[PDB]
RNA sequence: CAGUCGCGUAAGCGGGGCAUAGGAUCACAAGAUACAAAAAGGAAAGAUCUUGGAUUUUUGGAAAAGCUACGCUAGGGAUAA
RNA sequence: CUGAAAAUUUCCAGUGUAAAAGGUAAUCGAUAAGAUAUAAUUGAAACACCUUUAUUUUUCUAUCGUAUUAUUAAACCUUAAAUUAAGGAACAAUUGUUAGAAGACAGUUUAUGCGGGGCACAGGCCCCAUAAAGAGUAAAUGGGUGUGUCUAAAA
RNA sequence: UAGAUGUGCAUAGUUAAACCGAUCAUUAAAAUAAUGAAUAGUGUCUAAAGUUAGACCCGAAGCCUGGUGA
RNA sequence: AUUCUAUGAUUAGUGUGAACGAAAAUAGAGCAGCCUAUUAAAAUAAGUAAAAUGGCUUUAAAGCUGUUUGAAUAUUGUGGG
């Protein structure tokens, strides 16, 4: 333990567009890591970059974020 | 001696609160008193388990009542025990005299007073069980039910002595492995190293 | 309505000042007891003394 | 400040601050009068 | 080839403490009809310390004794201020007309006699001096068996309780199976502080801390010990039986 | 409280409180001419009590 | 390193202290010194 | 002189040792003082007093190895052949 | 020494591979017998059982660390107008931070005193003489095994 | 017409410093107990000066930056 | 508001030293305010403020900055000093 630890980075948030397996269902918000979401997810369309503008017009808020489910399968 | 350790060892022996033999007595009982041989002989197996078994279960619901026992090496000595049901009404008598617990019979069974009136219960060549329930219809209790904490107490200590055995068992085979192993080359090298 | 010295404000004081009671009540604790330990101390002897500060 | 205050409110410098203190208040803003008896 | 100066300490934010009294509740079921004379707790209390620092060697007098070496009874008149102040002192028996048919009938269940000043005539009356003469218990001034203060003899006929440090732990019995909660409770307040003090009395290089108290019979479990003393239950109050 | 009085409490000043013997040599001899009776007197009482 | 420096601390709790050397095979010092903020002599203990 | 302790019948003596051989500031550390406190209440960092750790030994107190016959400048003959 | 389950602790003697201490006189055996233990023997220390601790060793879990493998399955890199190609590959490369490290390179220091300088040696303080009857008084002057100490006082 | 305005020095000392003040500071409380410190300044000219600037004048070898030349 | 000159100031302050060195305010020169800017611009500002770390500046603040991280919504007390 310390007072002051290494700055590191949680992810971004992002929502589901194609019910991505091993991830989540669709329309589901959580943080992944950035490059899975700027390499693979954003290019195929697979995913959305959720950003303050996002959550207004969805009507959400930042309490909406969940978990990766390693667990789920369609 | 971690202290996990010593606390599953606890609350699997805590079974003391649990189904087999647990009831809350009515408050007309005052006292109880049982005279048994050590030995199981003539008829004498049934009380023992009674006392190491369902017995300890009445006492922490009912930890008022005294229940002490009057142990002897007379093997033939009857096996009987006596329930002071009656407390006149719960006059709260004066019963000040009350012998204890022994292992020579020093403590048989006194004489009730005036507002004491014991039952007695005969046990001999007869199951735990059958006095078990004898007990709880002549003394009217209420058996009180378990708790679904309990169920996983006993669930989880259950599924517990499976891994157990089956590493009881797996040790077992590795040090006689080893115990016939190592006597193996003892008879090779150290036999004939004694010359 | 300034820290300390405004309406409703109460003033800190410095810390010399909020012990300032504390301090002497030592003190004074400290010498009512003086007689009955130069009394071991004179008694025990100055080798045999093992109560020392820290 | 608090010097400042306590200077113009007791009454030996003749502060126009010191018609603000009660007959028995002390001019500064920390410190009071102890009391005297036994108790 | 690792090593360490300490005595393992684990960790004990998730033990289960028992109070005193819910603790007595599971062990005087445990022991139903053992003989309570040969029952005695126990406690284990171990100790933050290093293994090459010393080791605690001092002795307490307990208020109460727990040693059933010495069986004490006494005679007073039955029902006196003395009687139960003899059983909260620690006496086996305390009266005259139960120790005379007691000892009428060929077996005594202590090994020492005593006399009050106030029951001095009914004693040659029940005309015993036959029987206690050849088993050396005639209770007479000569082994100052006969006085008016009972605890001022108590504490040196009985004697004093010894405990030892063996290995980070030290352990000794507290009290019988018969003992109250009351009783018992002063009886380790008593042992606690009387370490406490004498840890205090060591150096302070490295001051022994306690970590965990437990509480066990002859034939029970170690349970461990919280600093409440009352029930947890409110069905439950303070009761005590053989 | 000042320091000067918080150190006259104990005594007026020119003595060590604490060092100034408090019992007298002489009343050191009657108390061990006291004890000694008791226990010459006290054999005397055990002695006749025999 | 033979000799060590210590301070003797008034018992007073008044702050003050006196520095004496002494060996370091030797018992510790204790004397009966002024104190200047109460003005009276009173026990001075070592430190440490 | 004030303060308050010791010894002594007393007069009186005592602010280390028969005398002559142990370095500061700064920084740092431990105690006290109640001085100031960058809007204000506190604090930090400062100030005053006491005290401690030095081959600071070039000891009025720099953290410091050589070659030049490839040599250069300013001077001295205030010191050589 | 993250923790669980289980198990293991051999100088001679000793019924035998005694881990240690505290406590125990009883415990086990479904109803008939006997096995344990206490006793007695051995030893410095004697055993069941209930506890609480110590040493060591497996599996499991947890944490670290290496090792390998896959990657148009569009990181990045290489060839390539630059591709659903080939290969490498979570390395490499670069940025920041951290540690080590070449007089390879840079700045500076290496003094002064001395019957010339170099080499060597010397640098504070104390006592005596030189010192000429106050004090002071020099020299690479002469004496000295001089000195950076000791000392809380009592048993 | 009137009002205000424009550096500074001195006029009170004392202490590390403030409070304080013809008194102040040390005395861990204070107190003629002791010791130290109290009374014409300001501006200008003439001249001689300290300080910082080239600083009374002349004189290096060398160091750094930018350019020039095979 | 900015800019220029003088005073403030061999000051506060920094630095072991050698030295380095403000601002408020004052005086004078000029004077001018605006977003519909007398030339055509904002829907009032997020990888920003700020933090850790490496540096610059510097009095430790403020200000500049590479790397790794990373806020809030207005006196009905939100943000900076
Ligand atoms: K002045
Ligand atoms: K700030
Ligand atoms: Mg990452
Ligand atoms: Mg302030
Ligand atoms: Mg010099
Ligand atoms: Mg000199
Ligand atoms: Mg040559
Ligand atoms: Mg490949
Ligand atoms: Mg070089
Ligand atoms: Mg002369
Ligand atoms: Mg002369
Ligand atoms: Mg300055
Ligand atoms: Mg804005
Ligand atoms: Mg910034
Ligand atoms: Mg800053
Ligand atoms: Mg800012």
């Amino acid at each position: 333990a310390s007072h002051r630890m290494r700055l590191q980075d949680q992810g971004v948030v992002v929502r589901l567009l194609e019910d991505i397996p091993k991830f989540g269902r669709k329309h589901a918000i959580f943080r992944i890591e950035r490059g899975r979401m700027r390499n693979e997810w954003f290019p195929k369309n697979k995913a959305e970059y959720m950003t303050p503008a996002r959550f207004q017009e969805l009507g959400l808020t930042r309490d909406a974020i969940g978990e990766v489910d390693r667990s789920f399968v369609i | 001696v971690g202290v996990i350790r010593r606390l599953n060892v606890v609350r699997e022996l805590l079974n003391i609160r649990a189904g087999p033999g647990a009831a809350l007595l009515p408050k007309e009982v005052t006292k109880v008193h049982m005279q048994f041989a050590h030995r199981i002989e003539e008829g004498h197996m049934g009380p023992r388990k009674f006392w190491r078994e369902n017995l300890p279960k009445l006492k922490y619901w009912n930890p008022a009542v005294p229940m002490v026992i009057n142990r002897t090496t007379d093997q033939k000595g009857p096996a009987v025990m006596t329930i002071y049901f009656r407390d006149d009404k719960d006059a709260k008598p004066s019963s000040t005299p009350f012998p204890t617990s022994s292992a020579d019979g020093s403590s048989p069974a006194p004489k009730p007073a005036q507002g004491e009136r014991i039952v007695t219960i005969d046990m001999k060549n007869r199951n735990s069980s059958v006095i078990l329930k004898e007990f709880l219809d002549k003394t009217g209790a209420v058996a009180v039910q378990p708790t679904a904490k309990d169920e996983e107490e006993f669930r989880e200590f259950e599924d517990l002595h499976r891994r157990s055995e089956i590493d009881r068992e797996r040790i077992r085979k590795m040090n006689d492995a080893k115990k016939r192993e190592k006597a193996m080359l003892a008879k090779a090298m150290s036999d004939a190293q004694s010359i | 309505r300034v820290k300390g010295t405004g309406v409703g404000e109460k003033v800190k004081g410095h810390k010399h000042e909020r012990t300032l009671v504390a301090k002497m009540e030592k003190r004074r604790e400290a010498m009512l007891a003086m007689p009955d330990l130069i009394r071991e101390w004179k008694k025990v002897g100055k080798r045999n003394w093992t109560k020392f500060p820290k | 400040s608090r010097w400042d205050i306590e200077y113009y409110r007791d009454p030996a410098h003749r502060g126009y601050l010191s018609h603000q203190l009660a007959p028995g208040e002390s001019p500064s803003l920390y410190f009071k009068v102890p009391t005297g008896g036994e108790k | 080839k690792k090593q360490y100066k300490f005595f393992k300490s684990w960790d004990l934010t998730g033990q289960q403490q028992f109070s005193l009294c819910d603790a007595m509740r599971y062990l005087r079921a445990v022991e139903v009809g053992q003989p309570p004379l040969s029952v005695k707790y126990e406690v284990h209390v171990k100790l933050r310390t290093k293994k090459n620092g010393p080791v605690v060697r001092d002795r307490v007098r307990l208020p109460t004794p727990v040693k059933t070496d010495t069986r004490i009874a006494v005679i007073c008149p039955e029902g006196s201020a003395l009687q139960e102040e003899a059983k909260n002192l620690g006496a086996v028996m305390a009266g005259e007309e139960t120790l005379f048919e007691a000892i009428r009938s060929g077996n005594f269940p202590f090994n020492k006699l005593l006399c009050h000043t106030e029951s001095e005539g009914a004693l040659r009356k029940a005309n015993v001096g036959k029987l206690l003469g050849p088993k050396g218990l005639m209770p007479s001034g000569k082994t100052k068996t006969i006085t008016n203060n009972l605890e001022a003899t108590f504490r040196d006929m009985i004697g004093m309780d010894e405990y030892r440090e063996r290995n980070g732990v030290v352990r000794m019995a507290v009290g019988q199976l018969g003992f109250t909660p009351k009783q018992l409770a002063e009886n380790i307040r008593v042992f606690m502080a009387k370490i406490k003090s004498d840890i205090g009395k060591l150096d302070d290089t490295t001051p022994k801390m306690v970590e965990e108290v437990v509480l066990s019979t002859t034939h029970g479990p170690g349970m461990s010990l919280n600093a409440e003393f009352a029930p947890t239950d409110d069905k439950i109050k303070p009761e005590d039986l053989e | 409280e000042t320091n000067w009085e918080i150190g006259r409490l104990i005594g007026d000043p020119g003595s060590v409180p604490g060092t100034e013997k408090v019992g007298s040599r002489k009343a050191k001899f009657r108390a061990r001419r006291r004890r000694r009776n008791t226990f010459l007197l006290g054999i005397k009482e055990r002695k006749l009590a025999k | 390193s033979r000799i060590i420096n210590v301070r003797l601390i008034s018992m007073a709790m008044t702050g003050y202290f006196y520095t004496f050397t002494r060996p370091r095979t030797s018992l510790p010092m204790s004397m009966l010194k002024y104190d200047p903020i109460v003005r009276r002599k009173v026990l001075f203990l070592e430190q440490k």
